[PDB]
């Protein structure tokens, strides 16, 4: 059974009063440095520092020049040469902005997606490799050191509708993506082709790889849109509108993830994490760094947490986190690197701080 | 088990990332 417990220590509301769709703690900050997180919503990116006694200290605010931009996602990285932190943000305009989080100014931008960007993810080993997933049915891999588009994952056997989410595995060898077409697709980036394309992007009109075929595809996990996917080791966690996060794997029970053939037609369900009132799309789940906790907010302000070290997903459920004043949809949550703080962000521009007891 | 084997892969792989992070000194925002 789960033993994790949390106390709500603070909340605030951003004055724009627009929904907050993303929240990310900076996991690159070194041990001892202040815990910082970014929120995104409206045409804004806001940074906060966590201090003792629940204090949430406003650091800086970035307001996009375009008043009609609606940011949907953000992700942290660092400059591999100077160790300086960096933040990537994107949304409805389909433009990626690289922001200097110390000065809160935009450094540069990437255009190319034909529609909105639903998620940004940085590679876990190479801080220059940025993955964007879009309403244009494709994923794109960028090298932000050389400003090149490494690869476009889409086409003949790519997604047939808007891509909602994607995740690199722990070592950054492969990506699982999911979207409106109900499918979950695997894209290996440790192939000889992709490793060479990444190397060529460092040597650099650069020619992008056009990856038309995924290494695995399934529409047999969910019966509707798949709006969130994360790797859990070699297994996958994904959700649709069934009020459940499904833990599954490509192939049969004993099939090795690295021996799965691209035409593999089987999938194996290992378990389900059940919850309530979260059957509308655009609701993300998150995990802590060590992947010992899983968190998901619902449409009425409840925050569910599960202990991933408890095998049975029913016994894994922690006490649901609720506050009588937190009644709006929790779009995304983020744990600090050490798992001591869990922040939730809402449709009513509110931010909620929960400290682990 | 499938669970214990998967947890061990997560433990080993997150430990590799944690050691890479420990070796870094990213400037505070
Ligand atoms: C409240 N009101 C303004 C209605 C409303 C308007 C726009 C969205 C809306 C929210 N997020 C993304 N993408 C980002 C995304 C993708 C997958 C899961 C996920 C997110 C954000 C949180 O979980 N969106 C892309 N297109 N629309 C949207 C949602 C609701
Ligand atoms: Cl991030
Ligand atoms: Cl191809």
């Amino acid at each position: 059974k789960c033993k994790y417990s949390f106390k709500c220590v603070n909340s605030l509301k951003e004055d724009h009063n627009q929904p907050l769709f993303g929240v990310q703690f900076n996991w690159h900050s070194k041990e001892g440095d202040p815990l910082v997180f970014a929120t995104v919503g409206s045409n804004r990116v806001t940074l906060y520092e966590c201090h003792s006694q629940g204090e949430i200290r406003l650091l800086q605010s970035y307001v996009d020049a375009d008043a009609d931009e609606n940011f949907y996602t953000c992700a942290w990285t660092y400059d591999s040469n100077t160790s300086h932190p960096l933040l990537a943000v994107a949304g409805s305009r389909g433009i990626i902005r690289i922001i200097n989080p110390i000065t809160m100014q935009c450094i540069k931008h990437y255009v190319g997606h034909g529609n909105a960007i639903n998620e940004l993810k940085f590679h876990p080993r190479d801080p220059n490799l940025l993955l964007s997933v879009s309403k244009d049915h494709a994923l794109r891999l960028w090298n932000i050191q050389t400003d090149t588009l490494v690869a476009i994952f889409g086409g003949v056997e790519g997604h047939r509708d808007e891509v909602l989410s994607a995740d690199y595995d722990l070592l950054g060898e492969k990506i699982m993506s999911c979207g409106m077409d109900h499918s979950l697709k695997l894209w290996r980036i440790n192939s000889k082709r992709m490793m060479n394309a990444i190397k060529e992007s460092y040597d650099y009109p650069f020619i992008s790889q056009k990856i038309h075929f995924p290494d695995f595809s399934t529409r047999d996990i969910h019966r509707n849109y798949v709006d969130c996917v994360r790797w859990l080791g070699d297994l996958i966690l994904s959700k649709s509108c069934e009020n459940a996060i499904v833990c599954w794997k490509p192939g049969k029970m004993e099939d090795d993830i690295d021996k799965i053939k691209p035409s593999e037609s089987n999938v194996t369900i290992l378990g389900r994490f059940d919850y309530s009132q979260c059957d509308i799309w655009y609701m993300r789940f998150s995990m802590d760094f060590w992947q010992k906790m899983l968190a998901l907010g619902n449409q009425v302000g409840k925050l569910y947490v599960w202990d991933l070290e408890v095998e049975d997903p029913h016994k894994a459920k922690c006490t649901t986190l609720t506050h009588h004043k937190c009644g709006a949809a929790i779009r995304q949550t983020s744990f600090s690197r050490d798992s001591s703080i869990l922040i939730a962000v809402c449709d009513d521009a509110s931010i909620w701080r929960w400290d682990r007891l | 088990s499938m669970f214990s084997s998967n947890r061990q892969k997560i433990l080993e792989r997150t430990e590799i990332l944690n050691q890479e992070w420990k070796q870094r000194r990213i400037q505070p925002v």
